[PDB]
């Protein structure tokens, strides 16, 4: 039975090598060969197959994803960390590598120093979901001054009215009312000061109505004097209250 | 030149199998029939785009008008009104009369049986994949790892 | 950057930081930074090559 | 279709002290692409010399890339630092290096290591020397200190074995009895000695 | 942000026809007496520069001629084609005298060293080859590109060889060792055109994503000329600082080299009987006087543009 299994493995490897040699650029043959080698419990053989496939074409996302998933499905954690470090240093613009690296080093790794590794992604100015996930990760690690610096760099790097509203809500939920008032004042001074966005003023009026109704009425009057229908609705709400 | 209904069914099945532009492949099936005969029989009678309906008032008015304009040119007249030349000629005559795998696996099993019989009783410059890694590419090392 | 270069020596330049991607400020036309390496060095490189 | 093993053409052969002989003045012969390598089968620069007075005219057998890879002599196939077989040194230090046996994989691996060495400084027996920092475990106990010149002795005259050497004392080959052919020490495959697999001396 | 200098706009003033294939390449004789076109007609035509009259037509190529260059220091004409052959024509007898041979696929372009008299060709087999001119010996085979190398540029200063290829990469090579030195991967699409500035020691690369200005010799990124989002096939630069980007959809853009400001968009018409899909700039070149722009349009025409002297600065003001 061992000789028959060896002949079957030799025939399967010969057909896989012939399919590789017939069409080199077809990566599905590489993926099927690597998964068949991993299914027969040959980790270093599948690692050599994946390294050959990455030498053939390193720009494919799925080769890195499958080779890192094969490293993570076994106990080779440091091999997976090396694979993710190479995938980050070659292809920084693929956010899926960053997301799966952070889920590997946060759930399975459980290392806070990976957040410093995450700061490498903060060199690259990613999309806003990275900033939101880092805000929620710093909240899950119970840090609020670090998250204040994160949201300040988010406002400086990606300035938006929704971003300033999220900064105001995060400063209100972290029990820093003076910092929330200073952030609302800076957003009124900078974000849409002459553009007349009429949405950060509504959030400042809501924060003032949470704080003091006279300042909320003054903010509603200033928003009505600077200006739409939402400003008139906020002025009617301030006059009714 | 006769056409039985059996030959019409065989021709319909051959058109639905082999497409349109093959005709000699179709005429291989039909005994005592040519490819030109099969093409003419398809395009004259058995095509499903042939309007096998009755003539409307507009169709008859256009047929009488175009027969007045271009006399006895039915291959030109017929694609204008959408019918074929024979149907429109017959209808024009009628209107004037009215107006008047396993084998390789078995071979591999037989070769394995012969190999076990010879073992119970060169390499052709190849690469043996079961003996070692065929093209060993070591993974790149960095910042981690204590082996296993 | 030691992840970026594996067996390649430090003479070969590798662009990997984010600061390689940002554009430089537009600068003066008459400036020795944006200048050719001049005729005697071009002639020396030409004769050596 | 444009990959092949490059021909290794270099001077200054890497030899042991024992096979080099004892005279400080050696007369030396070099062929540019004379023979092939006994392991990686590439053509290489073949060096031939007489180590002494009544020696054998020893010549280089393996190429310089294989000898720089395993840190061995080009003729004796023994280690430069200790004069031991490479099976003994691999049992002493590390036996997880290995090498392919099929010819296409062997040529591909040798071309890759040759390109790695040529992209390196030029004279370094890869990271295996980095695994060779720990030493003097037990290999220094049985290592030779004197140059064993008896392996530069000339071959046994086959005509004298059949008792028909008509040259007599003019014959440079040895007129003495050979070793026992029934002894398993007399097999000595060269590829087994290079790869460190079932060598009886080791 | 400095204000860009005002460049006068350009206008079409003659259209030359007579080729029976796509005109793929245009080269200008260094004495500015005539110019030369290679086509998909498997013919190479020498045209008078001033009168526009057809001076000569040469046959001998078996496929589409992709690149034609004239030697500045020898009376030689170098032509590369899709027939995997490079021909050195002696103009002294108007005959092919040398055959550079060894490329496995179609040659997409070529360039001459201005000082050493060595030839470099880029082909579809993902290789560039460096040939000695007199001995017809391929002294180097630059490899490392994973796709077809669309264009090659050559210069006397370091680095000598610039290659742009279809795998979104630009390789700055070293001439004496035959090895790559700098790899630039900033482009998202195929780099189809590179052009070198005559005096500022900088160069620019063209792709359908963007146009990118860099800095010799390290290849540091300088500027991102944006806009003109089409398949840019060609790139030439004036000595006065005017950069012309020609695309495969027929649109032409004109830029200031320094500020990267687009000041003119020219979309010429086609031949009288011609489809709208047959509008595309394959090559373009200035003359030696830097006053005529000659484009090889895909409707089998050569279109020649002149400066418009009647325009002034307030008539065509610079935006921002
Ligand atoms: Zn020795
Ligand atoms: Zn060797
Ligand atoms: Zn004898």
């Amino acid at each position: 039975d061992e000789e028959e299994l060896n002949d079957y493995k030799l025939r399967k490897r010969k057909t896989f090598e012939d399919n590789i040699r017939k069409n080199r650029t077809v990566i599905s043959n590489w993926i099927k060969y690597a998964q068949w080698e991993e299914s027969l419990k040959e980790i270093q053989r599948a690692r050599s197959i994946y390294e050959r496939a990455l030498d053939v074409d390193y720009r494919n996302i799925t080769l890195w994803l499958k080779y890192a998933e094969m490293e993570m499905k076994n106990r080779q954690v440091n091999h997976a960390r090396n694979i993710w470090d190479r995938a980050i240093t070659t292809l920084p613009r693929v956010n899926q590598f960053w997301y799966k690296y952070t889920y590997m080093e946060e759930m399975l790794g459980n290392v806070a120093g990976a957040r410093q590794v995450f700061e490498r992604w903060m060199e690259w100015q990613p999309e806003e979901q990275a900033w939101h996930s880092y805000i929620n990760f710093e909240l899950r690690y119970k840090e609020v001054d670090r998250a204040r610096t994160i949201y300040e760099r988010f406002v400086l790097v990606h300035p938006d009215v929704k971003n300033w509203i999220k900064y105001a809500r995060f400063e209100e939920k972290h029990a820093y009312f003076a910092h929330a008032r200073k952030v609302y004042e800076r957003a009124v001074e900078f974000f849409g000061d002459e553009h007349m966005d009429e949405h950060l003023y509504v959030a400042f009026a809501k924060f003032e109505e949470n704080q003091k109704e006279f300042e909320r009425v003054r903010v509603i009057y200033k928003y009505a004097l600077d200006r739409a229908q939402e400003l008139f609705k906020n002025y009617t709400i301030f006059e009714k209250k | 030149g006769v056409w039985r209904n059996t030959e019409d069914e065989i021709l319909k099945a051959a058109v639905m199998k082999y497409g349109k532009n093959q005709w000699s492949r179709i005429a291989s099936l039909l005994h005592r029939k040519s490819a030109k005969q099969c093409k003419a029989r398809w395009y004259e009678w058995l095509d499903p785009s042939i309007k096998k309906t009755e003539w409307s008032r507009e169709e008859e008015e256009k047929l009488l008008h175009l027969a007045k304009l271009m006399p006895t040119q039915w291959r030109t007249i017929a694609p204008i009104i959408g019918r074929t030349a024979a149907q429109c000629l017959e209808h024009y005559e009628f209107l004037l009369d009215k107006a008047a795998k396993a084998r390789e696996k078995q071979l591999e099993e037989a070769r394995r049986l012969a190999a076990l019989q010879k073992r119970r009783e060169k390499r052709k410059r190849g690469v043996d994949y079961n003996a070692e890694i065929p093209f060993e590419k070591k993974p790149a090392l960095g910042f981690y790892d204590t082996s296993e | 950057d030691a992840i970026a270069r594996q067996g390649q020596s430090k003479d070969k330049v590798i662009y990997s930081k984010y600061t390689d991607l940002v554009p430089k400020e537009v600068m003066n036309a008459d400036d020795p930074d944006l200048q050719r390496p001049d005729e005697e060095a071009i002639k020396e490189i030409t004769e050596k090559t | 279709t444009y990959n092949r093993q490059n021909w290794e053409d270099a001077d200054f052969p890497i030899l042991c002290q024992t096979c080099l002989g004892e005279n400080p003045y050696i007369r030396m012969t070099k062929e540019k692409y004379g023979k092939e390598c006994k392991i990686c089968a590439r053509p290489f620069t073949v060096f031939r010399w007489c180590p002494g007075v009544r020696m054998r005219f020893k010549k280089t057998e393996v190429c310089q890339t294989c000898s720089k890879l395993k840190n061995v002599c080009q003729t004796c196939l023994l280690d430069l630092e200790y004069g031991l077989p490479i099976q003994v040194r691999d049992a002493g230090l590390s036996f997880k290096d290995d090498m392919p046996k099929s010819d296409v994989n062997k040529e591909y691996y040798t071309q890759n290591m040759e390109r790695e060495i040529s992209n390196s400084d030029g004279t370094r027996p890869v990271g295996m020397l980095g695994k060779a920092t720990s030493t003097s475990d037990m290999l220094l106990k049985l290592a030779r200190t004197t140059p064993y010149y008896k392996r530069n002795r000339p071959h046994i005259c086959s005509f004298w074995v059949k008792g028909e050497c008509k040259r007599g004392e003019e014959c440079p080959y040895r007129h003495e009895k050979p070793t026992d052919p029934d002894d398993p020490l007399a097999d000595q495959n060269i590829k087994d000695r290079y790869y460190g697999i079932n060598d009886p001396v080791a | 942000m400095p204000k860009p200098q005002w460049h006068p706009p350009w206008k079409l003033y003659r259209v030359i026809s007579g080729h029976l294939g796509w005109v793929r390449c245009i080269a200008v004789e260094p004495g500015n007496q005539w110019f030369v076109t290679g086509s998909a007609d498997r013919t190479i035509k020498i045209w008078d520069l001033a009168s526009g009259k057809l001076k000569l037509s040469l046959t001998g190529h078996i496929s589409t001629v992709r690149g034609v260059i004239v030697s500045t220091r020898s009376p030689y004409l170098f032509s590369c084609g899709e027939d995997k052959q490079v021909k050195c024509w002696d103009l002294e007898y108007n005959k092919v005298i040398r055959h550079y041979h060894g490329h496995l696929s179609a040659v997409y372009g070529l360039d001459l060293h201005p000082t050493i008299d060595v030839l470099v060709t880029c082909s579809r087999d993902s290789t560039a080859r460096i040939w000695d001119v007199r001995t017809k010996a391929s002294v180097h085979t630059l490899s490392g590109h994973t796709n077809a190398v669309a264009t090659v540029r050559c210069q006397a200063a370091e680095p000598q060889i610039i290659t742009g290829s279809h795998d979104t990469t630009i390789r700055l090579w070293d001439l004496v060792a035959g090895k790559t030195r700098v790899t630039l991967t900033n482009h998202k699409k195929s780099v189809r055109a590179v052009v070198l500035h005559p005096r500022h020691y900088t160069f620019a690369s063209g792709s359908p994503d963007n146009i990118k200005q860099w800095k010799f010799p390290d290849g540091s990124f300088i500027q991102n000329l944006s806009g003109h989002n089409a398949i840019i096939n060609t790139l030439t630069v004036n000595s006065d600082g005017v950069l012309v980007s020609g695309a495969d959809n027929g649109t032409m853009h004109l830029w200031d080299w320094r500020t990267g400001y687009n000041f003119q968009r020219v979309h010429a018409a086609v031949q009288p009987g011609s489809l709208d899909s047959e509008s595309g700039i394959f090559a373009c070149a200035f003359d030696q006087s830097e006053s005529r722009l000659l484009t090889a349009e895909a409707d089998k025409t050569i279109k020649v543009y002149r400066e418009d002297d009647t325009a002034t600065e307030e008539t065509h003001p610079v935006s921002w």
